[PDB]
């Protein structure tokens, strides 16, 4: 099969650099008789379907900022774009339609550069309705900080504690480039019930001191 | 001007066969030019073609499974079929379909949101649904976090949303993480004004479709009480 390289993998860039991503074909895919070349390039963002950027190379769709132009001919394709936008971040696969069986890229990562940007931290004690059910989950939410590297402690009674805690992290937003990010520590009910004090504390490379919640178990 | 909707049974067992559908608006494999084809992508991997069909029923497929996939269209020209016997885990992955953007080449002008299949003999399994309150510790200069708990649910996905789509500015929902007890679990965390609590009325609407769950949560602030304390 005709196999399409991509390059860079990932890149990350802030809002307005231009940006030039390369997809390399194993054969040549320009059609001697027409002079016409057999590429498309998608966008697809967080959560979505791919979506339809460039045909024959160089065409755009409908519909696409004129910010994005492919370029190329033959193996080596170049998708630019002129001044990256904050929803621009997405993977980019480029695919050949010139012979059975149609084969795309591996994809590159556009990331968005920002401003650091401290989190606000909220935690939540167990429900009186999951404590009813039999569980405990502490949940603690970072909201809206950049870089997406944060590290989250969890203390129990003034002690660190690392197991059984479960991280996720939303996608980079469109429109401000931060992220956000959960951090469940999940106990028994009786393993819960047999501490005080819980705390969840961020630190980032915007502080040398921690954003901290703490709460404890009874004082409510 | 053109829509796409992929269906499909959310999980089958191994070496049973998918059978998924394509439901499409505002163009029909009854007219010239019009074609349908499947791509598919397992979770944070790339997109592989898998099959596709055209108005005069000629039809295309990968020859890595082709001996598996049986593609069709309807006789009202509305709808694409794709079938892959004998699955195994493999086949664990979002299928989409997509209409060709050509009368003749095979790119790819408008997609469906996909749909998510799962290849696995575990048991399907619905969510808690627990609320997170807001107080002061949810709570920074003038803004409060509110939430909800989906736990312990198996397959993927759920969808949640806040006062039946109402509510979406400042909603954070986290991708599922599947724990070793073969379950996922994921919280969906709002930030709304403080000076609101009291006034409005804040309900999470979470869907497990493979079980059939359904529950609209009202999630009530839960203000703390600090005893000996000024
Ligand atoms: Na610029």
């Amino acid at each position: 099969d005709i196999v399409m390289s991509q390059s860079p993998s990932s890149l990350a860039v802030s809002v307005g650099e231009k940006v030039t991503m390369s997809c390399k074909s194993s054969q040549s895919l320009l059609y001697n008789n027409n002079q016409k070349n057999y590429l498309a390039w998608y966008q697809q963002k967080p959560g979505q379907s791919p979506k339809l950027l460039i045909y024959w190379a160089s065409t755009r769709e409908s519909g696409v900022p004129d910010r994005f132009t492919g370029s190329g001919s033959g193996t080596d394709f170049t998708l630019t774009i002129s001044s990256v936008k904050a929803e621009d971040l997405a993977v980019y696969y480029c695919q050949q339609y010139y012979s059975y069986p149609f084969t795309f890229g591996s994809g590159t990562k556009l990331e968005i550069k920002r401003a650091d940007a401290a989190p606000t931290v909220s935690i939540f004690p167990p429900s009186s309705e999951q404590l009813t059910s039999g569980g405990a989950s502490v949940v603690c939410f970072l909201n809206n900080f950049y870089p997406r590297d944060i590290n989250v402690k969890w203390k129990i009674d003034g002690s660190e504690r690392q197991n059984g805690v479960l991280n996720s992290w939303t996608d980079q937003d469109s429109k401000d480039s931060t992220y956000s990010m959960s951090s469940t520590l999940t106990l028994t009910k009786d393993e819960y019930e047999r501490h005080n004090s819980y705390t969840c504390e961020a630190t980032h490379k915007t502080s040398t001191s921690p954003i901290v919640k703490s709460f404890n178990r009874n004082e409510c | 001007q053109v829509t796409l909707k992929e269906s499909g049974p959310g999980i089958l067992q191994p070496s049973q066969t998918l059978s998924l559908t394509c439901s499409f608006s505002g163009f029909s494999l009854s007219t010239y030019g019009m074609g349908v084809g499947w791509i598919r992508q397992p979770s944070g991997k790339g997109l592989e073609w898998l099959a596709h069909i055209w108005w005069d029923d000629v039809k295309r497929y990968n020859p890595a499974l082709k001996s598996r996939l049986t593609i069709s269209k309807d006789t009202s020209g509305s709808q694409v079929f794709l079938k892959i016997a004998s699955v195994d885990t493999s086949d664990t992955a979002t299928y989409y379909c997509a209409r060709m953007g050509s009368d003749y080449d095979v790119w790819f002008d408008y997609w469906g949101q996909g749909t998510l299949v799962t290849v696995s003999a575990a048991s399907t399994k619905g969510p808690s649904v627990f609320p997170l309150a807001p107080s002061s510790k949810s709570t920074s200069g003038g803004t409060a976090a509110l939430g909800c708990l989906v736990k312990d649910y198996f397959p993927e996905p759920v969808t949640v949303s806040w006062n039946s789509g109402a509510l979406t500015s400042g909603v954070h929902t986290f991708p599922a993480v599947l724990q070793s007890s073969g379950l996922y679990s994921l919280s969906s965390v709002v930030t709304v004004p403080s000076s609101s609590l009291g006034t409005q009325t804040y309900i999470c609407n979470v869907n497990h479709k493979p079980s059939n769950t359904k529950v609209d949560k009202k999630v009530e602030p839960k203000s703390c009480h600090h005893h000996h304390h000024h």
